[PDB]
């Protein structure tokens, strides 16, 4: 007895020609990485990046004639499997995936909340960490937060890891774009490494898998074809483990 | 040379074999078969069989994970002249092959019958495993179907699943058969021949 989303994913495969042998070339995007992680908190930080990558891809094709129904069906099955049909959880996740790391007000708010964010990640920051963060608050210079209110909404650890994955990847991107900026270049480097230490729990393997996931462009046609080829197997492992 | 035709892949109990057909020629043709697995390092096809004159090739040694896709291609040769490659459609053992039946044992207790369902021999860390067993029971002239979820249940392990059925209504003969349902594509294994037990009233 087959899950209804399967036939729709096979329809997308035909549309993208992702059943052609050329799609095999050059390893895997998602499957191997997911193989590496078995504890549920580690799976949720990786799955969180995989799900936002599929959501950005589907937004580029939601209306394409013969696949509008298929895309709708698959997004709704991801909702059931990954968000447990929780509309507020899905909405907080979309908000976080859509923040622009180049909007100066967004970057200010993000640098403002940084210390509190590490707290929320379970980190006990050093005196050093605190000073480097005030450098950045100076450089960059509302009754609404970027990240703190969303983090206050979720208490179960798997829900927290889903959101924390999107906050850590936003910061890592903000840091990349300022990595070699004269004034604040040593601040950026200092924070950047204690965030890595804590989130990845001193596991270089986990850290590397995460940067791989974070640096694929959903724009290249070949990446997009591989993503569509791997969809059915990715969906089969999206539900909570046992 | 002309091109091989009707390239097909068949698998029973995870033993994939490639087949093709070829027309009559004035000389004896030889063939080469190549396999490409999803997740390959670069863009290379691997030789399965080289220069054979018969029309099939067992590729069991080239299957990675049964859930992962693979493609096969075949070309013919005449000394120095090679044909174009004939290509297979995408194939995944778990989705496209067929698995044999589970083996069942029944025994009786006071008010119930205990059924042990041993997983098909091929299964004794891939997503190709049995997710549920559909169990078909006939008792005297009535029939009922039960379902066993292998993951959300203390009932199942790596060797077998167990099920307890209640005895009732003065029925004296209970006959049971089962089929497994694979994870990911929901493909079914073959259904076991029915085994029966007699209850003395
Ligand atoms: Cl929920």
């Amino acid at each position: 007895m087959q899950d209804p989303y399967v036939k729709e994913a096979e329809n997308l495969k035909k549309y993208f020609n992702a059943g052609h042998s050329d799609v095999a070339d050059n390893g895997t995007l998602f499957l191997g990485i997911l193989k590496n992680w078995k504890e549920e908190s580690d799976r949720k930080i990786m799955q969180s990046q995989i799900v936002s990558f599929y959501f950005k891809l589907f937004k580029n094709f939601k209306d394409d004639q013969s696949i509008q129904k298929s895309v709708e069906t698959i997004k709704e099955d991801m909702n059931v499997k990954f968000f447990n049909s929780n509309k507020k959880k899905r909405d907080d996740f979309e908000k976080l995936t859509n923040y622009s790391v180049t909007d100066l007000n967004v970057q200010r708010k993000a640098i403002d909340e940084l210390i509190q964010v590490m707290a929320e990640l379970g980190a006990n920051v050093s005196g050093e960490f605190v000073k480097e963060a005030e450098n950045l608050k100076k450089y960059f210079n509302d009754n609404g937060t970027l990240f703190l209110g969303i983090l206050k909404n979720w208490k179960e650890e798997s829900d927290r890891k889903i959101m924390q994955s999107q906050i850590v990847s936003f910061y890592f991107k903000l840091f990349k774009n300022f990595k070699d900026d004269q004034s604040i270049q040593k601040s950026v480097e200092t924070i950047k490494e204690d965030m890595n230490v804590k989130f990845f729990n001193s596991n270089k393997k986990k850290r590397d898998d995460f940067e791989k996931l974070t640096n694929y462009s959903v724009t290249d046609l070949n990446v997009q074809r591989k993503a569509i080829h791997e969809l059915i197997q990715v969906m089969a492992e999206l539900s909570p483990a046992a | 040379v002309p091109t091989p035709t009707n390239v097909t892949i068949e698998s029973y109990n995870m033993n994939p074999i490639v087949y093709w057909e070829y027309q009559i020629m004035p000389q004896v043709p030889v063939f080469t078969v190549e396999v490409k697995n999803y997740g390959v390092k670069n863009s290379e096809w691997i030789d399965a069989c080289i220069n054979i004159s018969h029309h099939y090739c067992n590729i069991s040694d080239h299957v990675g994970d049964p859930s992962n896709s693979l493609w096969v291609r075949v070309k013919a040769r005449v000394g120095q002249k090679e044909s174009a490659y004939a290509k297979s459609e995408e194939f995944a053992v778990c989705r496209d092959g067929k698995i044999g039946p589970p083996k069942l044992d029944i025994r009786k207790e006071e008010k119930q019958i205990m059924i042990d369902i041993f997983h098909p021999s091929v299964f004794v860390e891939t997503t190709c495993y049995i997710r549920v067993y559909n169990v078909y029971v006939r008792m005297n002239g009535s029939e009922i179907q039960y379902k066993i979820l292998t993951q959300k249940e203390d009932d199942c392990d790596e060797i077998q699943c167990q099920l307890a059925i209640p005895v009732s209504s003065l029925n004296s003969q209970y006959c049971v058969s089962a089929e497994g349902v694979l994870h990911v594509w929901g493909v079914t294994t073959e259904k076991s021949k029915e085994v029966c037990i007699t209850i003395f009233n």
